[PDB]
């Protein structure tokens, strides 16, 4: 039940809501008030999802898929079988996610640490909220949302993509991908850097942070070092996801044409638009 | 076809890898226990990993994990229930006692050494060639606590030499004694340095270091422990 | 307003650190560079020194050889016209030898040979830098994790421009050097093989990429959350578990039911990221050499 050093941490207090009421554990798990909130939202939603599985008449999970109200319903409510169920399910997800964040807050307090983790998570929650809430609304129908199904959701991605041409040309999509790639690069390195110091050549003595710092300057002649790389990672991550939201929230709202074409602005600057040569003359 | 071979292969690779990974993360704090310190009955499906030994770098010995765990210190906590899963109330001053968000682990009472064998961390007075290079110099600022009362003055900055980074502020108390204050728990300001976890009356309670040119891993833990716990335990004195 | 430690609030400086001197041929290391106070807000200010040396040198040389062999080509397209060069910078493209030539090394310089030269330069550039990544670890008596990890990356690059072109019978099947053109190639490669969303390696590869962001978010925020007890000093915490390691593990055990150790979390890391291009490289390699169309394969998986 407890890790060998757990018990002196298992003190009372730190709850946001409801005092000592739900201040307790279950196995390793901490239960907030919000431990309870998230359970209830998760129960409900998983129920409604099965209820969809029935109106649809599959149980195979590769097939089950739960679409929004179609564009006619706009931002009104659909009949259950006609889009209501997704709308509730979406409400329930949100409830789950937010609650799961608040509980992370409540654990943070009991342990006496910073709130960086709940913090960073709220960007994921925010990315989801963009695709199923902020964009639909600004566009004008729940129908612009992606559907809850394993492959049907990849399908939304693909058609939505291909609606505006090759989606590569969405400029914030370019920014957002550069972080995804960069972050993975940095996670690759960081991990490798520590492991190689903690696990040196053989019967050789566990290297040091100074060795770590040294390895990089030798290699690429600078080292962000160890408060840095953790500050770096948190940032590249949060940024990737931040720009991911961006590129979608603008798509379909303030730009509805082909993304490649937006690049015409650059090429049509008047001090070269009319020159003859290159790819564009 | 190859594809189906490759993918079925991979899902198998991935499964033993997680298994690897997971047992590798079982080198500390395992095996599990009951709230009394008895070995719990159910350690889950994963075995303890076959143990590994770390050769530490300045004749400072050896580390082999997994190994024997013990909080080598008293825990002042009374059970608050009849069954597993409830908080254990402090029986004293959780601050003075070092339980809760004020916990510390009995680390070694040596200091961390840089790569060259010298103490990683130094007061800047003895840190040859070191100087504040950007940002408000704290040294000289008075220190406020969360009760909006003054508690001391900064009388040096203890720098990390090899990463060249401020780790603690040393503070002079009315006493005339000093304490260290972790850099990460103070706001350096334009005219004061504000400390939110501790009200003025608790600074004296911040633990002391034996050498005054030197902190040990044990003393870092007792200190950081202490001032983190104030967030919870000082909060009645913590004026807005 | 509690302090967050995303940004250092007082910077501190001392004599330029020339670094540990294990077996590093100290002759080859450079001189210390300046110090960016800018950088110093985030992490270290010390720019430099750098160990250059034959492999560093060769790599670095050909690295520019490659870069330049492309850029002139762009210029030759621009009509040597710097307006055009700037206007059309993403549209220019160095493409591989026409499939006519296949794996031939005899394509006219103007019809694909300029591409082979560039690639040949990149090949040597990248492999020598790989060897550089290894030797640097050896000379400090460190593990060779950085090299292994680097292979994973090298794998997908090897597969894109080298192995798959060879396995398909022509250089034309490789990626053109160009900003907008390699995007198009990519969008097209998918279209031809029946939508990569049905390549399960592609799907696996996405799960890791997404997860690398997931984890580096988790790890980073955690270390910052406990740097108030010196979490970032991960080597010593491995060697002697502090409360930092404990509150870290514990926050996560109480949230989701299990947890890492300080050495552990970094194994989750290197593998979670290394699997992105490892899976990736495979998804691509089978693409078109062995599966013409991932939908059709998705249908009856043989
Ligand atoms: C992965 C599968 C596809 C592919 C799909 C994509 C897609 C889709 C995208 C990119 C994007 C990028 N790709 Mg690609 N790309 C592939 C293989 C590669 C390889 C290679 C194998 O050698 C290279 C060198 C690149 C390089 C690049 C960059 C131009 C860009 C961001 C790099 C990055 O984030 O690195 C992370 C970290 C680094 C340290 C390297 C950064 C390199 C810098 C210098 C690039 C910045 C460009 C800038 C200088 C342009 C001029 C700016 C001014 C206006 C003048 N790609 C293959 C063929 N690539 C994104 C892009 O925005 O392209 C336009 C994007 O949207
Ligand atoms: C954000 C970008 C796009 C999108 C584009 C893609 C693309 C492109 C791909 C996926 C893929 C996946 N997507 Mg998606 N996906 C989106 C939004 C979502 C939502 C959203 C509700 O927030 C979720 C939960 C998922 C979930 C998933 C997984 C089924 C799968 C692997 C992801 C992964 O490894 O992440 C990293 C996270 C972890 C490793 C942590 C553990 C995650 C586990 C696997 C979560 C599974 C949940 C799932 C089974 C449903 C449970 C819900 C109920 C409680 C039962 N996507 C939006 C619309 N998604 C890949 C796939 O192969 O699936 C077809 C793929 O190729
Ligand atoms: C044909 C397809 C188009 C295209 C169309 C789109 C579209 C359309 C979208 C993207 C989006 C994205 N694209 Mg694109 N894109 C293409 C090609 C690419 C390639 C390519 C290789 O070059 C790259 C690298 C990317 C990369 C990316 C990312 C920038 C981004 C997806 C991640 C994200 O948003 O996280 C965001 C993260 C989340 C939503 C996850 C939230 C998770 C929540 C909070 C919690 C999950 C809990 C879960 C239920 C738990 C289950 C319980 C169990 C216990 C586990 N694209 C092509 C050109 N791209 C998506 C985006 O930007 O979204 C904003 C998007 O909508
Ligand atoms: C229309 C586009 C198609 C598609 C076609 C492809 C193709 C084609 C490919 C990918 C690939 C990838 N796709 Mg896809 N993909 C689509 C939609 C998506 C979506 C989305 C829908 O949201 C996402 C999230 C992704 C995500 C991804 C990545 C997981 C994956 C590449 C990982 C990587 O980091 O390589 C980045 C890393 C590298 C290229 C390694 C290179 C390392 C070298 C050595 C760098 C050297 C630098 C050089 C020497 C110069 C020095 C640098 C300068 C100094 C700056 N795809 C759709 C279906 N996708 C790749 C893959 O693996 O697929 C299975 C791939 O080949
Ligand atoms: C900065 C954003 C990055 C990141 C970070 C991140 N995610 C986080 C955290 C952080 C900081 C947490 O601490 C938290 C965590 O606890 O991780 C272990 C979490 C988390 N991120 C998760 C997933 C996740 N994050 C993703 C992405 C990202 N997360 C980014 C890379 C993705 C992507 C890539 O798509 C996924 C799938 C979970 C593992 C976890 C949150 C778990 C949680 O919220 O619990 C509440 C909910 C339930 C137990 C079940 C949901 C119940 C629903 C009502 C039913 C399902 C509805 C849903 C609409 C189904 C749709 C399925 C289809 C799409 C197939
Ligand atoms: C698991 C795969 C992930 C990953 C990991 C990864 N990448 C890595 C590593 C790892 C673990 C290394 O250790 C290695 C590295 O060196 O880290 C810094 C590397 C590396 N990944 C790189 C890039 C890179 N990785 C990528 C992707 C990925 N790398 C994934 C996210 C991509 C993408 C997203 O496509 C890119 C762009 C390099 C930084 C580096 C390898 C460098 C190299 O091989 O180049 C050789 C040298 C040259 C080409 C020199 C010429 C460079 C320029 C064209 C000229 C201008 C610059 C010049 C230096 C100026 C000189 C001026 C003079 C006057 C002095
Ligand atoms: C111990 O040493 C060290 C480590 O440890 C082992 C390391 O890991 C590393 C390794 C780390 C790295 C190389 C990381 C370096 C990071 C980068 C180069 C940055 C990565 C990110 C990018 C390339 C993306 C750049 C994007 C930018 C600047 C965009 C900025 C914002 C905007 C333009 C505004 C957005 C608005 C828009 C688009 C509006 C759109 C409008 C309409 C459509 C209308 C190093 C060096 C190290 O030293
Ligand atoms: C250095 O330090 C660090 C640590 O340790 C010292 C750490 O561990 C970690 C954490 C990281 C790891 C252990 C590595 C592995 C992690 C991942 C690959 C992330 C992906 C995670 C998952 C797939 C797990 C997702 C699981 C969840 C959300 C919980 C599972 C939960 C259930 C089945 C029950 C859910 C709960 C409910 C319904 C409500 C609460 C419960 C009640 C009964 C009420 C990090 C980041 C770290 O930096
Ligand atoms: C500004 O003015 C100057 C003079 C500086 C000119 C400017 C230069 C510019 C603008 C250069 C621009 C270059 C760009 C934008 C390059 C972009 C490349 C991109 C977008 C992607 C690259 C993908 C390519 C890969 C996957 C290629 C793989 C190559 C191989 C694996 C090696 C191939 C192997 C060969 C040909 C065999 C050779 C022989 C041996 C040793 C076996
Ligand atoms: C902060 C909660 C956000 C939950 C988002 C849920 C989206 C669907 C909600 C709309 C349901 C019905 N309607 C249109 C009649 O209001
Ligand atoms: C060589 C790769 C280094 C990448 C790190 C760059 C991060 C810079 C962040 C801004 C630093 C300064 N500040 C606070 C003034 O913004
Ligand atoms: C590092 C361990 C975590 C790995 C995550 C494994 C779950 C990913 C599931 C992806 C679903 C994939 N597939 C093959 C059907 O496309
Ligand atoms: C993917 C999530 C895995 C979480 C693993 C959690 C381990 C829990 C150990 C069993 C505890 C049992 N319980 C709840 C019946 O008391
Ligand atoms: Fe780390």
């Amino acid at each position: 039940a407890l890790l060998s050093f757990e018990r002196k941490y298992r003190v009372p207090g730190g709850t946001l809501v409801g005092g000592n009421l739900f201040d307790f554990w279950v196995g390793p798990f901490y239960v907030g008030f919000f431990g309870v909130a998230t359970f209830f939202f998760a129960a409900l939603g998983i129920i409604l999802i099965a209820w969809s599985a029935v109106l649809q008449g599959t149980w195979n999970p590769q097939l089950i898929s739960v679409y929004p109200p179609a564009l006619e319903y706009g931002l009104g409510g659909a009949p259950l079988a006609k889009g209501g169920l997704w709308q509730i399910i979406t409400i329930c997800a949100t409830g789950a996610f937010v609650s799961w964040a608040l509980r992370e807050v409540e654990i943070c307090r009991k342990l006496g640490i910073g709130y960086h983790i709940p913090f960073a998570f709220a960007f994921a929650i925010l990315a989801y909220l963009t695709l199923v809430l902020f964009r639909p609304v600004m566009m004008g129908a729940w129908g612009y949302a992606f559907p809850y199904g394993i492959w049907t959701h990849l399908d939304w991605v693909s058609n939505t993509g291909y609606t505006y041409g090759n989606f590569h040309y969405n400029p914030a999509h370019m920014i957002a991908i550069s972080f995804f790639f960069t972050n993975a690069l940095a996670l690759a390195l960081h991990g490798a850097l520590v492991l190689s110091a903690a696990n040196p050549e053989k019967g050789k003595e566990m290297r040091t942070p100074d060795h770590e710092d040294t390895f990089f300057r030798d290699l690429v002649g600078y080292s962000i070092g160890t408060l840095g790389i953790h500050r770096l990672g948190l940032l590249l991550s949060l940024s990737a996801v931040f720009f991911s939201a961006l590129c979608m929230i603008i798509t379909g709202t303030i730009w509805f044409d082909q993304w490649v074409d937006w690049w015409q602005w650059w090429v049509k600057l008047p001090w070269w638009a009319n020159i003859p040569g290159g790819i564009n003359g | 076809d190859l594809a189906s071979l490759a993918i079925y292969s991979f899902w198998i690779f991935l499964a033993g890898l997680i298994y690897y990974l997971q047992t590798e993360n079982m080198r500390e704090g395992y095996p599990l226990e009951n709230e009394d310190g008895t070995p719990a009955a159910n350690q889950g499906p994963f075995p303890l990993p076959k143990p590994k030994t770390f050769i530490l770098p300045h004749g400072r010995g050896t580390l082999t994990v997994p190994g024997p765990e013990s909080e080598d210190r008293p825990i002042a906590l009374a059970r608050t229930a009849v069954s597993e899963g409830f908080p254990h109330a402090p029986t004293g001053d959780p601050m003075k006692d070092g339980v809760g968000p004020a916990s510390w682990v009995a680390r070694r009472d040596l200091p961390e050494l840089d790569g060259h064998g010298h103490n990683k961390i130094k007061p800047m007075k003895a840190a040859a060639g070191f100087h504040v290079s950007a940002g408000k110099n704290p040294i000289g600022l008075p220190v406020r606590g969360c009760d909006l009362e003054i508690a001391g003055k900064v009388v040096d900055i203890w720098v990390d030499i090899p990463e060249q980074m401020a780790r603690f502020l040393e503070v002079e108390l009315k006493d005339g004694s000093t304490r260290l204050l972790p850099m990460q728990m103070v706001k350096v300001q334009s005219n004061r340095v504000h400390v939110n976890a501790l009200s003025s009356d608790l600074f004296a309670g911040i633990p002391t270091i034996k050498s005054p040119t030197e902190v040990t891993l044990l003393e870092e833990d007792k200190i950081c422990g202490y001032v983190a716990g104030g967030l919870m335990y000082a909060a009645p004195k913590r004026k807005s | 307003a509690e302090y967050q430690n995303i940004f250092s609030q007082v910077q501190v400086r001392g004599p330029a650190d020339l670094g540990m001197t294990e077996d590093v041929n100290l002759a080859n290391r450079s001189g210390v560079g300046p110090f960016s106070t800018l950088l110093g807000w985030f992490g270290n200010a010390q720019l430099g020194p750098i160990y250059l040396g034959s492999l560093g040198v060769l790599s670095l040389f050909s690295g520019l050889m490659w870069f330049f062999t492309i850029g002139i080509w762009f210029w030759y397209q621009a009509g040597w016209n710097p307006a055009v060069f700037l206007r059309d910078l993403f549209f220019f493209s160095l493409e591989p030898p026409a499939p006519e030539y296949g794996l031939s090394f005899a394509a006219p310089l103007k019809e694909g040979g300029l591409w082979l030269i560039a690639s040949f330069f990149m090949f040597v550039a990248v492999w020598s830098w790989w060897g550089r990544t290894y030797l640097r670890a050896q000379a400090l008596g460190m593990g060779k994790h950085t090299a292994w990890a680097f292979l994973s990356a090298i794998w997908l690059w090897m597969v894109l421009g080298f192995i798959r072109p060879i396995l398909m019978g022509s250089w034309s099947e490789a990626v053109p050097y160009g900003i907008f053109s390699h995007l198009d190639w990519t969008n097209n490669f998918s279209l031809v093989h029946g939508n990569l969303f049905y390549n399960p390696f592609h799907g696996l590869s996405i799960a890791f990429l997404y997860g690398s962001a997931l984890l580096f978010a988790m790890h980073g925020a955690t270390i910052l959350a406990v740097s108030r007890f010196g979490g970032e000093r991960e080597l010593e915490q491995i060697a002697d578990r502090g409360t930092a390691a404990e509150r870290a593990a514990l926050f996560w055990r109480w949230t989701m039911g299990f947890n890492a150790t300080m050495e552990g979390i970094h194994r989750w890391a290197i593998w979670m990221a290394v699997l992105v291009t490892l899976t990736g490289g495979i998804g691509i390699l089978l693409s078109g050499t062995v599966v013409d169309n991932w939908y059709v394969w998705g249908q009856n998986h043989g």
